[PDB]
């Protein structure tokens, strides 16, 4: 039949706990065991499946809470440019068009998020923090007006991230605060696309993001910590920005993150062992195509053509049938509650899964309804494509800092 | 200290002894977006600290209001900051502190500036007396929380205390040898301390897992860790291993066992090995099986890897 993960055979993908059962097995298994009720739920019901993206039902979703939110997002009180961030860049990838007023009210917003010392806080007067500047800048180059690149004070950008470098090669998150290799990829992401990095911003920093490559393949948090796909999507996003991609065995991080989509789910795992979650259907998917990127850079002469190298089939029947939520909005699995870092986060994924480019070839795969493609995103900075190369012009109009 | 889930919890600007202080209501300008509408304990607590903060009054009222503050919004690292700088300005006991940020972390373990703040303080106190213990508590509670095993790492490292890790290590794959968490911390203790050079640990190892894989063949850790500290000087420089592993494909078969075969044959087929054609078919024909029947979730990964294998000897 058309789906895949519905088919008789791949009943057989189903766990193998040797009889030796654990948390890890039993865990696995009673997620398998839910998911297997979604994608029998068709045959059950005596229904044809239709794969079906809510379009409506999350714009509904996104629209509002762009505007206001619950006392439920009082834990995300310094996270607000990252709301933001989720937000648009939802609303970008369905293809809905940001309100001029709510533009300019997005960045009055960012503007007082933004720090007398440089980067941006989690909220209004809130001390400047790496995650939410990576957050602010994304945001704002999502709207792309000139009020917008405006809003972003570039010496005092360059300022903070000077105070944050250490001598290692890494970055604090913030001021007094932890490293790992969030923070390399936050001060990438933001220094690039504003035309800031002088000469020695990142020295050290390629190496320093080597040393967090592990025995498994993939990216720790830090030197000598377990693989894990939100910290090996920094990691070599960050390298393929500096152009250092080299510096790691490719090879085996591709083996690493390839073994991380789940043969059963469809979806993706965030390390070896653990559950599948829906976000990671752009952090650890999300990797293919810098990979796809880095290899042919060298020369690679097997890389296809025309697809990824993960089932971009297994990753859209997964974020489709089981990370809606019919209310709106997407989530890690189904038994979890919506969230706007998910719907973000999922919605990344599926695009990527039904998107392919390489120079000059272009290669679709839309699983379910038509009207299921989206916008296609920049693996690097997961904003729109059209977003980075305008964002990058802009800023290359003007000298880097001194 | 009025816990701010005491029935007697009384809103700050009800209370006698902050009439002094006005406090400072958020400015989310005229047009708000991404608006909280906070519950009246939350915009209260933190009216009041937006106060303490503009005239940075380094007070012990101040502090206890901080802790109210990271109650309602563990993630506020802005709080954290001040509340950090109470501590100093204020010369309060760092071990009282120490058991404030022992009973926070147990109830939210997934808090990145909670294991931030535990880290200063130890730093500070120059002292890992408590960690190994209690690290171990959190781990008992969830054996994979990435803060805990970093935190862990971090104390084992800055203080040298590696002696009893390895026994740790083995204690907690016995409860659960699926722990991909364990296995990197078994990595981590051995390539600190006596390295994978010396012969006799390399063998010790290699056993254990090839064991622990007759155990549980379809454990995905046991293979990532075998592959992971033999692929360093290359898997053809170990003869014996291509044959052994064959010799338990009749019975303890699984996608791994296949992959690990292509594995040895493409680092022989790197490092001149006989028949150089014959062990070539080999490999393809298993990616064949793998991207076809075995494991069809990574046959854009499978077919990549024979033409890649075609692509350089044929
Ligand atoms: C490991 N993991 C895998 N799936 C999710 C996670 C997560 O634990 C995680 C930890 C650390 C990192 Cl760096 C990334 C992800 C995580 C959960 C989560 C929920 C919300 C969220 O919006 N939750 N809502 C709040 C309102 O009520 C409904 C739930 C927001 C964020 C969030 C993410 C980034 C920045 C700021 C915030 C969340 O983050
Ligand atoms: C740009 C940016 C900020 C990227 C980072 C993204 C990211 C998802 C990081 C993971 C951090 C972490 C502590 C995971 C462990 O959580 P867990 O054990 O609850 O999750 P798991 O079981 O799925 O590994
Ligand atoms: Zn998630």
């Amino acid at each position: 039949e058309p789906l895949y993960s519905l088919r008789p055979e791949h009943a057989r993908e189903r766990l193998q706990d040797d009889s030796v059962e654990t948390v890890t097995s039993i865990e696995q298994a009673k997620v398998e065991e839910k998911i297997q009720e979604v994608f029998s739920s068709y045959k059950f019901n005596h229904l044809v499946p239709r794969l079906v993206l809510q379009r409506e039902k999350h714009f509904h979703y996104l629209k509002r809470g762009l505007r206001q939110l619950t006392d439920a997002y009082e834990c995300l009180d310094a996270s607000r440019p990252w709301l933001c961030y989720w937000i648009l860049h939802s609303l970008e990838l369905l293809d809905e068009p940001i309100p001029q007023i709510v533009a300019t009210d997005v960045c009055q917003f960012l503007e007082l998020c933004q720090s007398p010392d440089g980067g941006f806080g989690g909220g209004p007067g809130q001390y400047p923090h790496l995650a939410p500047t990576y957050a602010a800048v994304n945001a704002l180059c999502i709207i792309g007006t000139e009020e917008a690149y405006n809003v972003i004070n570039r010496e005092k950008l360059l300022q903070y991230l000077y105070s944050l470098k250490q001598p290692d090669g890494s970055f604090l998150m913030h001021v007094g605060g932890e490293v790992d290799v969030r923070s390399a990829y936050c001060a990438a992401s933001v220094a690039s696309l504003t035309n800031i990095i002088t000469p020695d911003l990142f020295e050290g920093t390629a190496e320093w993001i080597a040393r967090c490559q592990n025995w498994e393949g993939g990216i720790g948090g830090v030197p000598g910590m377990e693989a894990h796909g939100g910290y090996t999507f920094c990691g070599l996003a960050a390298l393929v920005i500096l152009k250092k991609e080299r510096s790691l065995n490719l090879k085996s991080l591709l083996q690493w993150v390839t073994s991380r989509q789940m043969r059963f789910e469809g979806g993706f795992q965030g390390r070896c062992n653990k559950l599948v979650d829906g976000c990671y259907s752009f952090w650890q998917a999300g990797l293919l195509p810098l990979l796809h990127r880095a290899l042919h850079a060298q020369g690679d002469p097997a890389l296809s053509m025309s697809h990824w190298m993960f089932h971009q089939q297994a990753l859209q029947e997964y974020i489709l049938m089981c990370c809606q939520c019919p209310a709106g909005g997407l989530l890690d699995k189904p038994g979890k509650s919506r969230d706007f870092y998910h719907t973000c986060y999922c919605l990344s994924g599926l695009s990527i899964a039904q998107h392919f480019g390489s120079g000059a070839m272009l290669h679709d795969v839309v699983m379910g309804v038509p009207e299921n493609v989206l916008q296609p995103t920049h693996p690097v900075y997961n904003i729109g494509p059209d977003k980075v190369i305008q964002a990058t012009t802009h800023f290359l109009q003007k000298p880097v800092p001194g | 200290f009025l816990s701010l889930d005491s029935p007697t919890y009384v809103l700050y600007r009800d209370r006698a002894e902050w009439a002094d202080i006005d406090p400072v209501p958020q400015n989310d300008g005229p047009s708000p977006v991404v608006q909280i509408i906070y519950s009246e304990k939350f915009r209260d607590v933190y009216d009041y600290f937006r106060a303490v903060l503009q005239r940075d009054e380094r007070s012990e009222r101040a502090f206890k209001l901080t802790r109210d503050a990271i109650e309602l919004n563990a993630a506020n690292y802005t709080v954290w900051h001040f509340r950090r700088v109470l501590l100093r300005s204020l010369q309060k006991d760092l071990q009282e502190e120490m058991n404030y940020i022992t009973a926070i972390i147990e109830e939210q373990p997934k808090n990145y500036q909670v294991w931030h703040h535990r880290r200063v303080l130890v730093e500070w106190l120059k002292d890992p007396s408590q960690e190994l213990e209690f690290i171990a508590d959190i781990l008992n509670q969830d054996a994979k929380n990435y803060h805990a095993w970093q935190h862990r790492q971090w104390v084992i490292q800055e203080f040298r205390l590696w002696d009893n890790e390895l026994q740790y290590v083995d204690q907690l794959l016995k409860e659960d040898v699926r722990n991909n968490s364990v296995w990197n911390q078994r990595h981590f203790v051995i390539s600190n301390t006596t390295g994978y050079s010396d012969r006799a640990v390399l063998e010790r190892e290699v056993q254990y897992t090839l064991e622990m894989i007759k155990l549980v063949p379809h454990n995905e850790s046991a293979w990532n860790y075998l592959k992971g500290i033999l692929q360093d000087r290359g898997l053809s420089r170990y003869p014996n291993l291509l044959n052994q592993l064959l010799d338990l494909q009749p019975s303890h078969s699984s996608p791994y066992l296949i992959a690990f075969l292509v594995d040895i044959y493409e680092d022989m087929l790197e490092n001149q090995c006989d028949n150089k054609e014959d062990i070539l078919n080999k490999a393809l024909e298993l990616c064949e099986i793998l991207a076809k029947e075995k494991d069809t979730i990574r046959k854009e990964y499978w077919r990549y890897i024979g033409r890649s294998l075609q692509s350089k000897h044929s």
